[PDB]
């Protein structure tokens, strides 16, 4: 469940969205990643 | 505490459960001291008082043409019944119990010598009927300008000879002056007596200013066409006696009272309160000369007189647009001075189709449509070429007029000669005069000169004298130049198409009046003899066509025209038809009615105060109406280019469209949310057909909101000042009927609203959400409800699930299992958090919890008190009173022992 | 997929969610179920609910959609066939082309003129034809009535090799079909979008819970459309025009499969005529009009549905799924996207939900010109039947500022087939035969006014009253307004009047109605009047979006619109005929329906900047293309290049005042003491002695039986009294050019909103279509010197063609601006242009621009402020400066460009954005990856295939046009030969229709064009000034028009792009393999790298 160096940031061609900017309390974003992993 | 009328003499008042209370149902009549032969108009609620306005059907006022008091009650006839507005106030021990505070009388309107005169020789259009149709509305065309001021044999020289007739530079030689009056839709005088009968065409029928041959004959004839109670004809006429006496027009068995008594009962519709005054208005359906200001100290039988709208000069936005509407009332200077009209005495529009009064921050708010007012002639001998006539064009800005609304409204053309007439242009038929000034096709050759079309031969031999027109319009002519005019379909051909201004026909009326001006108006009321004229200062008016697609042919509206539009088929109201839903057969005479003027209960930035926007109906688009409560003025901006931001004028849809607009009750604006609702039942309707056929859609109700979008004034600092007109956007709840009949409507909360209606003398309740304006019907929860036991409130069961959901008290021993026995009695009374935890309840619906206050019953145990709310949101307990009566529902209050002395 | 024993959280009794700061949200033990289903879902979106406390969703698509291009083409199949196509490459060997023709065996059933005209005390007498008398009558009988005028059907089909009709079984041999059926998809949950509620903990032992797991069902799509939708074979008129779509071989309805099948679940497997809903084909005309069983509904289908997910936000305790954009599921040249709305709400502080959706059209059927400042008379409106199908392509809608905005593109009612083809014109109208038959998927609209019919809706019966069309065909002909008759009084009430029609019986006039495609459109097109729900004739639904968009749409209403729709009777179609006879655009709903509750939710609209008429398409002509970066205008810098879209300063002044009825013209258009306005280019005239109005020079002689013949005892009217007039104008406009411009002559004019709009969108993504001649190949080269003399437009020496040019732009100066001749585009002069030959016949067609930015092109919405927003376009970033709150005197939008030449002209330049977000420093920027350019499959897979697809890859039929009179060519309309079979003779030409060829042949075809060797960067949009856009001193001067004032404010500030809102975004290049950008308040990051400390609060702890 921790951070994974294996997964990257990534965006997907329907939408275009991984980054949330949150804001109130908690602010960040929910980070949308997958593995850059090709082949 | 919920205050709406059963019928025409109670109001009742009703719990938040839509429960009506017993030794509730006030019969006003016989509080306030009224014979039965009175009626409730309308109930406004201020500061906690129901004032009421009442109207009679015994009323009965006479007319003269000679005596200083030529307006008076029918004294002589036992029908001197003035209606009276009453204060009122539940000043008590708390309790349901209206009392009589002030009674004021409504008096009669006092005549003065010149509007006397003009009185004298004054004649009414007989009024709106529910199946009108647009070819009654039209009538005959009249001879035009040049015909009339050359005669005849008068072509092939109009160059040489309109400079000599004051009308140099003339571009129209066919300019028309209006309908003869000798067939068609009745006019009457206000001594006169209106006929029951309006001619179903006025291309043949009717009889109009002709009072005379309308007795001879023509009463006969239209009699047996459409007789009084299917084989009967009905084709030249079609009786209105229920169509009359539903709209409020009271008659003496089949023939109607006379016309000065039928204007006062219209007149006495509708009341407006305001902290220092308290004034009265003219229903919309019919025109209305008079007013009453009147100050709420006065004495108990204060002489009340109202205020003629011409005792008041309004404010039209533009110099220029009061000029234009002054203008062709009659000819300024008569020489016949027996023949009086409004014009040669100073006069104003006088009679306005009221929509719907309103006050807010004591402040009072007027809207409606502008009747037309113009001049005919009484000489009938040598009897002149346009004796016998109606003297109306419209005014309509030409085609070169530059860009900018104020240039569009300060523009020359239509100041006193009629201009607009047929013309050819390009592959189309601008039927507006493409020219004014000195503009021509070969440019600049002479400014455009006009004048009032009468002859000055005539002159000295011309008795002229003011009409009133019973609709918004101005020239009922048969002509593509007012039907174009009136359903709004004329653009001038520029790249940016602006809407032309048609400058005094189908004019709207709008804009708040200060206190100030209402003293004035109540000081010149006073004044007798010697009128004092008014001034208002916060009023304008800006020109609202009628739906263009409500008319057959008619698909959209552009200035390039499609070729077919130039036939008299469908460029003429004759040929021209209709396909109105909202209630109206005809499509040219607007009709409007149900102002509520509210405060917008959404946050304003600090340092300005609450905004409110006046919302005023018209069939086919709702408009708001703005303003800027940091001056309390009409809404506008400094670029003079753009419409004045105050009004903006939103078309609707077919559904609220169709929804008749005879059947107006109540407005009920839900302050705290913010959201208006327009109640509608098909009661109101007549109850049988102008042919004489009962009709068949007299139940069933329903209603249309309003609420804001777009872009709101003073919301943060960047919205401080706008240059966009804020709009409303109606739309159709959901709340309707096709049989049931309402009894009373409720806002109850935000997020919940109630309704009952009667359908076969049993009452039916149906609870209603509020979605921010949607209502939705939860069967799941109105029935629940029902468990009343004949009472104020509905039963609680712990078998199913109803308004109040399935509280489960935690065991005996929950103050055992949570240790809660160790802690103190003091400690447990001083924490709500661990109080609510005596309890599990289920909500029954969204807003709904219940929760505990501090009790006491012995010091080992101590009973806990449930207080939960209802979908008005309002927490209920045995404890709970409303009008000092204890609503005594019937809570189980849950006993724990357990409790330590530590 | 690998989180082991997950938990929603552990509300309390009322929905309350138990969360201990520290201890955490409570959990369930259990999360929700569906885990061997749901774990294979990617995550895609996730959205934040403010009205609610920490409160998330995540958007969970399946991933077929995520390797969805990679799939094997032989399942996902392009509605585009080619195969080994080894016979050069027939653009016109998949279009219908055979023309009806009359029957030999209902010869009698042609509609009949009326028995005697109705006097009714007519004064007026016209010597023309008499009209013809149609009715249709209930009468007594279930499937038949006693006459049906409309039914009358006198042409069929050749039979040409058999019969020519639409039928896929043998026009298609390998359909376009989709994946999942709609019901498939509905039933099948793990193959379907989800949209889950959790709770996040970000500083408590249990870090993150779950609420709700909610699926996205097109069930509520199917039953939530309007019924009308079940049927769009047919249409709100349905008999007449289904006939005359029947024998024109064009489209059958208004949103058939055949011309829009990745809606319909069957694909174009119903790419037909059969099974509209009503009967159809009976031998008795009186029989078919009757509803029967309707086989081609409207559903989402895979394609569709997955276009249908995206940008989801939540309001209140309600959410919004606005759709995708298309790209995961667009291939080449099929474009699908989001057709209707998603809502979700929540019961009792999110414990429960309901799954809805709605259609779009209801959305917006509440759209009037009042509302956008932008251009009017758009084909946007609708009618009490939805035949009108909107879709939006999503930039993402955000919560600016106290409004909430959704902003993109969304598809036209088509604007292009609104005309039609007259029976005997099918074989010489190759463009807009095919435009309209659905091989042209180009949503651009092409100027071919020679075969138009006077109108486009005279029912087939009234085609041939005048078969020969010698005597001109009163009631049907060729359109050509030279001849339109006066809309004089006499000639109106002799020709239109007496023919009164009643509620049972409408008169089809002899009366010449005729125009140019403005008039055509501004009667038949659904043009915005300013009461909503008044489209009455809609032809179709455009291809893909052509129409930049921007609306505000009411949260709280929105918020208060309920779920399940229940329509009306009005809202499905006619019982019978003898009901549509007499249809009406407003009816009383039955109140127990709340479907028109969802009407009025549009605030406003726009397009592009707040401007009108030919000064808008002088902006056109400033924006610049970025394949050159060169101004259409080229001005700064006597035969020189002249202005293509903007007709200012274009061949010579002429006075509106000698055109047509030369009455009452000085003042009407023009608020000048001289109306001089420019004819444009492709004008003509006397000569330079005379040039304002042109004589009835014009006259059409069908035959060799002498010309026109005005003054003819038919020709010339007689009111009473016998002065007897001609009802043809004098003197006719001096331009019917495909770039006409008429303020005036409103039926010559060709300037109309669609056009202006639609060459905005389409310029800013920067692939409008050429007309060329010659190839750069040697012996066929249209050099420069010696054969494009610009100065003199009116002969053969401007090059103009005048027929398949696309309307509103001259070809010439289109293709200088291109490039194909000169320096402007490569070293080499390429050698490809137009010319006007005059030896013989001239065959021609369009191909690409080298270019492929497609259209459904969209960023990710940024909110730049309360203000103003925008994204990126295609290679342009727009930007609403002024649309929330719009300033009188501004131009209305900023825009910038793109740097990146490999970028530019790579195959697909869309595998290269990786999303959009607004740069903490107060300027947006988009992601640029050139390694990540994802070009065809293959190179043609190995041998060079003449058709190689791609995303503006569409066949353009060629257009060959008949020899041009050497001086004035353009006095009547450039008559087209038979150009079905000159496909063969212009291989050359056609080899340009590739974006391939194109390329290679320009010089940029690999990465010869030098420069940066990938430009791996960041790209900035310019800073705008607030006064950015600002046009205030450019307007009003009212000395003379708009248009021309402006132009000259431009021509003194054309070099000043910055001011006007025109510019290059910055770039910066930075090494990595850049696939995404991560968020937070202090700053955005990008690709997941640069961690920070908290630099300024350091030494605090």
């Amino acid at each position: 469940q921790a951070v994974d160096e294996t997964l990257t940031p990534w965006t997907w061609n329907n939408n275009n969205f991984s980054s949330l900017k949150i804001t109130g309390e908690n602010p960040g974003s929910f980070g949308l990643v997958r593995s850059q992993n090709d082949n | 505490t919920f205050l709406v009328k059963e019928d025409s003499k109670n109001v009742t008042a009703y719990t938040p459960f839509a429960t009506p209370i017993t030794d509730s149902k006030s019969d006003l009549v016989s509080l306030a001291q009224l014979d039965s032969s009175y009626q409730i108009a309308d109930q406004t609620i201020h500061n906690t008082n129901l004032f009421v306005l009442f109207k009679s059907r015994d009323v009965k006022v006479k007319y003269e043409s000679s005596g200083s008091n030529n307006i008076s009650f029918d004294s002589t006839s036992q029908g001197e019944k003035p209606s009276y507005v009453v204060e009122f106030t539940n000043s008590t021990n708390i309790g349901i119990k209206w009392t009589m505070v002030k009674k004021y009388q409504l008096d009669v309107p006092n005549v003065s010598s010149d509007m006397n005169q003009v009185l004298k020789n004054l004649i009414l259009e007989q009024p709106l009927t529910k199946y009108t149709l647009n070819s009654s509305l039209a009538k005959e065309k009249g001879k035009t300008q040049r015909e009339v001021h050359l005669g005849s044999g008068q072509a092939n020289q109009w160059t040489s000879q309109r400079n000599q007739h004051d009308l140099n530079n003339n571009p129209s030689p066919n300019a028309s002056t209006g309908f003869k009056l000798t067939t068609g839709n009745a006019y009457r005088k206000l001594s006169e007596s209106w006929p029951i009968y309006e001619p179903i065409d006025g291309t043949k029928q009717g009889k109009g200013k002709d009072s005379s041959g309308w007795s001879s004959t023509e009463e006969n004839e239209a009699k047996n066409d459409a007789p009084s109670v299917s084989s009967g004809t009905f084709n030249k006429y079609l009786n209105t006696k229920q169509a009359l006496e539903s709209i409020g027009i009271l008659f003496d068995d089949q023939t109607p009272r006379n016309v000065i008594t039928q204007l006062y009962y219209a007149s006495t519709s509708k009341l407006a309160v305001t902290n220092n005054h308290i004034v009265v208005m003219g229903n919309s359906f019919l025109p209305s000369m008079w007013y009453w200001v009147v100050e709420r100290s006065a004495q108990e039988n204060a002489s009340n007189k109202p205020t003629w709208f011409a005792n008041t000069n309004l404010d039209w936005g533009e110099d220029k647009q009061k000029q234009f509407v002054e203008n062709q009332l009659g000819y300024k200077e008569t020489t016949s001075t027996n023949s009086h009209n409004f014009h040669s005495k100073s006069f104003t529009q006088p009679a306005y189709l009221i929509s719907g009064i309103d006050s807010v921050n004591d402040q009072i708010i007027f809207s409606g449509f502008k009747a037309g007012s113009v001049g005919y002639d009484s000489s009938s001998s040598s009897s002149s070429s346009t004796k016998d006539q109606a003297l109306a064009w419209s005014t309509t800005t030409s085609l070169d007029s530059k860009t900018g609304y104020k240039d569009l409204v300060t523009n020359d053309t239509g100041l006193n000669g009629p201009i607009n007439g047929s013309f050819s242009i390009q592959d189309t038929f601008s039927f507006v005069v493409p020219y004014s000034g000195n503009h021509t096709n070969n440019g600049t050759t002479g400014p455009i000169k006009t004048a009032y079309p009468v002859k000055k031969d005539q002159k000295s031999t011309v008795k002229i004298n003011s009409l009133i027109n019973a609709t918004p319009l101005n020239s009922y002519g048969d002509e593509g130049i007012g039907v174009f005019d009136a359903l709004g379909l004329n653009y001038n051909f520029k790249s940016n198409q602006e809407r032309l201004p048609s400058r005094t026909d189908q004019i709207f009326v709008y804009g708040i009046v200060s206190p100030n001006e209402l003293r004035s108006a109540k000081s010149s009321a006073d004044s007798t003899g010697s009128d004092t004229k008014v001034n208002w200062s916060n009023t304008q008016s800006r020109y609202l066509p009628v739906p263009y697609n409500y008319s057959e042919g008619i698909i959209d509206a552009d200035g390039f025209k499609r070729p077919e539009n130039r036939g008299a088929s469908v460029t003429t109201f004759s040929g021209l038809k209709s396909i109105a839903p909202d209630g109206f057969a005809n499509s040219i005479a607007n009709f409007s009615v149900g102002l509520k003027a509210g405060i917008d209960p959404n946050p304003v930035m600090s340092g300005k105060k609450a905004n409110y926007g006046a919302v005023v109906l018209t069939r086919g688009g709702v408009v708001r109406l703005n303003f800027n409560p940091g001056n309390d003025s009409l809404l506008s901006t400094t670029d003079n280019n753009i419409a004045p931001i105050s009004f903006s004028f939103t078309p609707f849809t077919a559904a609220e469209s169709a929804v008749d607009l005879t059947t107006f009750k109540e407005v009920t604006y839900n302050q705290e949310s913010g959201l208006w609702s327009y109640i509608f039942d098909s009661s109101l309707k007549p109850s049988h057909d102008g042919k004489q056929t009962p009709v068949t859609d007299n139940m069933g109700f329903s209603v249309i909101t309003v609420s804001r979008t777009g872009i709101e004034l003073n919301q943060d600092q960047a919205t401080t000042t706008l240059d966009v007109a804020p709009s409303a956007l109606a739309v159709q709840s959901g709340i309707q009927s096709t049989t049931q009949t309402l009894t009373g409507v409720l806002p109850l909360s935000e997020e919940f609203s109630a309704v009952i209606a009667k359908d076969s003398d049993q009452n039916k309740i149906d609870i209603y959400k509020n979605n921010n304006g949607l209502f939705e019907i939860d069967t799941q929860l109105s029935n629940s409800v029902a468990t009343n036991n004949g009472g104020l409130a509905p039963s609680y069961t712990e078998n199913r699930v109803d308004a109040w959901g399935k509280v489960e008290f935690a065991d005996n021993s929950v103050l055992q299992a949570r240790n809660l026995v160790d802690k103190t009695v003091d400690e447990i009374i001083n924490t709500p958090e661990i109080l609510n935890s005596f309890f599990r309840f289920t909500p029954a619906f969204e807003d709904q919890k219940a929760t505990l206050v501090a009790t006491k019953q012995s010091d080992t145990s101590l009973s806990v008190s449930p207080r939960i709310q209802f979908l008005d949101g309002n927490f209920y307990d045995l404890n709970s009173t409303i009008a000092g009566v204890p609503l005594n529902i019937g809570f189980p209050s849950r006993v724990f022992a357990g409790f330590a002395a530590l | 997929a690998k989180m082991e024993n997950p938990s929603t959280v552990q509300r309390g009794l009322n929905g309350e969610p138990i969360f201990d700061p520290f201890k955490g949200f409570g959990l369930t033990g259990n999360a929700p179920t569906d885990w061997n289903e749901i774990k294979g879902k990617v995550p895609v979106e996730v959205v934040q609910s403010p009205h609610s406390p920490n409160l998330y969703f995540v958007l969970l698509v399946p991933k077929v959609a995520l390797e969805y291009h990679n799939l094997n083409n032989q399942v996902v199949k392009e509605s585009l066939e080619v195969k080994a196509t080894q016979s050069s490459f027939n653009p016109t060997q998949r279009l219908q082309k055979d023309s009806p023709v009359k029957d030999s065996s209902k010869q009698g059933e042609k509609l009949s003129e009326t028995t005697a005209s109705s006097m009714s005390s007519g004064m007026a007498t016209s010597t023309r034809a008499k009209a013809l008398k149609v009715e249709v009558e209930r009468g007594s009988q279930s499937d038949s009535l006693l006459k049906n005028d409309f039914a009358k059907k006198p042409l069929k089909h050749k039979n040409s090799s058999g019969e020519v009709k639409l039928e896929a079984e043998k026009e298609f041999t390998e359909a376009w079909k989709p994946l999942l059926t709609t019901d498939q998809i509905a039933r099948e949950k793990g193959m379907g979008a989800t949209v889950v509620s959790f709770y996040d903990a970000p500083y408590s032992e249990n870090h993150t819970a779950f609420g709700l797991v909610d699926h996205i069902d097109p069930k509520k799509m199917v039953e939530n459309y309007p019924p009308s939708w079940k049927t769009p074979k047919w249409n709100h008129h349905g008999i007449w025009d289904y006939n005359a779509r029947n024998l024109l071989l064009q489209t059958t309805g208004f949103f058939n499969p055949r011309r829009h099948p990745e809606w319909f679940d069957e694909g174009q497997a119903k790419a037909d005529n059969t099974s509209p809903g009503f009967k159809v084909g009976d031998t008795d005309h009186k029989k078919d009009g009757f509803k029967k069983n309707s086989s081609s509904p409207i559903a989402l289908p895979f394609e569709a549905y997955f276009a249908n997910i995206g940008n989801m936000v939540a309001i209140g305790n309600s959410v919004f799924i606005f759709g995708g954009n298309g790209h995961a599921t667009k291939m080449f040249t099929t474009n699908p996207l989001s057709i209707g709305v998603f809502r979700i709400k929540y019961t009792d502080n999110f414990s429960k939900s309901s799954v809805t959706g709605w259609p779009y059209a209801v959305l917006f059927g509440g759209l009037i010109n009042p509302q956008t400042n932008g251009l009017k008379d758009l084909p946007l409106g609708t009618n009490r039947w939805f035949e009108y199908v909107p879709r939006m392509a999503v930039s993402g809608v955000k919560w600016v500022g106290n409004q909430l905005v959704l902003a993109g593109t969304l598809t036209m009612g088509d604007t292009a087939t609104v005309p039609r083809l007259k029976y005997d014109q099918l074989e010489k109208h190759l463009n807009l035969v095919a435009q309209g038959q659905g091989l042209l998927r180009e949503d651009l609209q092409i100027f071919t006014p020679y075969g138009w019919a006077n109108r486009p809706d005279i029912p087939v019966g009234a085609w041939l009253q005048d078969e020969m069309g010698s005597k001109f065909g009163p009631h049907y002909f060729l359109n050509n307004p030279d001849i339109q008759d006066n809309v004089n009084n006499d000639t109106v009430e002799a020709l239109i009047s007496s023919y009164k029609n009643t509620d049972k019986l409408k008169h089809v006039y002899p009366y010449r109605y005729s125009g140019l495609y403005a008039w055509q459109l501004f009667n038949w097109s659904n043009k915005l009047t300013n009461t909503p729900l008044s489209a009455n004739f809609v032809n179709e639904n455009s291809y893909a979006p052509n129409s930049l968009f921007a609306a505000i749409l009411n949260e709280d209403l929105l918020t208060g619109l309920s779920d399940k729709i229940f329509y009306g009777k009005e809202n499905e179609f006619a019982e019978n005929e003898a009901d549509r006879f007499n249809q009406l655009l407003s009816l009383n709903p039955n109140p127990n329906t709340n479907w028109a509750r969802y009407l009025n939710v549009v605030q406003r609209f726009t397009t592009g900047p707040n401007l009108d008429s030919s000064t808008f398409d002088q902006f056109l002509d400033f924006l610049p293309w970025i394949g050159n970066g060169k101004p259409f205008s080229n001005s700064p810098s006597s035969s020189t290049p002249l202005p293509t879209f903007s007709n200012i300063n274009v061949g010579v002044k002429s006075m509106i005042t000698q055109h047509l009825n030369k009455e009452n013209t000085r003042w009407v258009f023009i608020p000048n003491f001289s109306p001089d306005i420019w004819t444009g280019a492709g004008y003509r005239v006397q000569s330079a002695n005379q040039k304002n109005g042109i004589p009835f020079e014009q006259v059409k002689p069908s035959n060799n039986s002498t010309p026109f013949d005005p003054n003819s005892d038919d020709n010339k009217v007689t009111p009473s009294g016998g002065s007897s007039k001609p009802t043809t104008y004098p003197a006719l406009p001096n331009s019917i050019s495909p770039t006409s411009d008429w303020i005036n002559a409103l039926t010559f004019t060709n300037k109309n909103n669609p056009q202006r709009n639609q060459l905005l969108l389409r310029s800013l993504l920067g692939t409008i279509p050429v007309l060329i001649n010659k190839s750069g190949d040697s012996n066929d080269q249209f050099n420069k010197d010696s054969e494009q003399k610009w100065d003199k437009t009116e002969t053969n020496e401007g090059n103009l063609p005048g027929f398949g040019e696309v309307n509103g732009l001259y070809n010439a100066a289109l293709l200088h601006t291109y490039g194909f001749f000169g320096t402007n585009t490569n070293s080499t002069d390429p050698k490809i242009g137009f010319k006007a030959d005059s030896s013989s016949s001239s065959s021609s067609t369009l191909v690409g621009s080298g270019l492929n930015w497609t259209s459904q092109d969209v960023g990710n919405l940024v909110v730049i402020n309360d203000t103003s927003f925008g994204f990126q376009l295609g290679g342009w970033f727009i930007t609403f400066t002024d649309f929330i709150r719009p300033r009188t005197g501004y131009l209305g939008i900023t825009l910038s460009s793109l740097q990146d030449q490999t970028i530019i002209w790579a195959d697909q330049p869309w595998t290269s954005f990786k999303g959009s977000y607004l740069d903490s420093d107060g300027t947006p920027k988009s992601l640029w990856d050139p390694t990540a350019l994802k070009s065809l499959p293959n190179s043609s897979t190995t041998y060079d295939t003449n058709p190689t697809l791609s995303p503006s890859f569409q066949l353009y039929q060629p257009n060959k046009v008949k020899a041009y009179q050497t001086t004035n060519t353009y006095n009547k309309l450039i008559e087209p030969v038979d150009a079905t079979s000159a496909a063969t003779n212009m291989t050359s030409l056609l080899k340009l229709l590739t974006t391939k060829n194109i390329k290679a042949k320009l010089g940029k075809g690999t990465a010869s064009s030098q420069g940066n060797n990938n430009g791996g960067g960041v790209s900035q949009t310019i800073n705008t000034i607030t006064t950015t856009g600002n046009i205030s001193e450019g307007l009003k001067e009212e000395t003379s028009i708009q248009a021309e004032t402006l132009k000259k404010f431009f021509d003194s500030k054309q070099n000043n792009k910055s001011e006007i809102g025109i510019g290059d975004s910055t770039f910066t290049k930075m090494d990595g393999k850049l696939t995404g950008v991560v968020s937070t308040p202090l700053v955005n990051l990008i690709n997941g790298q640069g961690a920070t400390s908290d630099s300024d609060t350091e030494k605090i702890s």
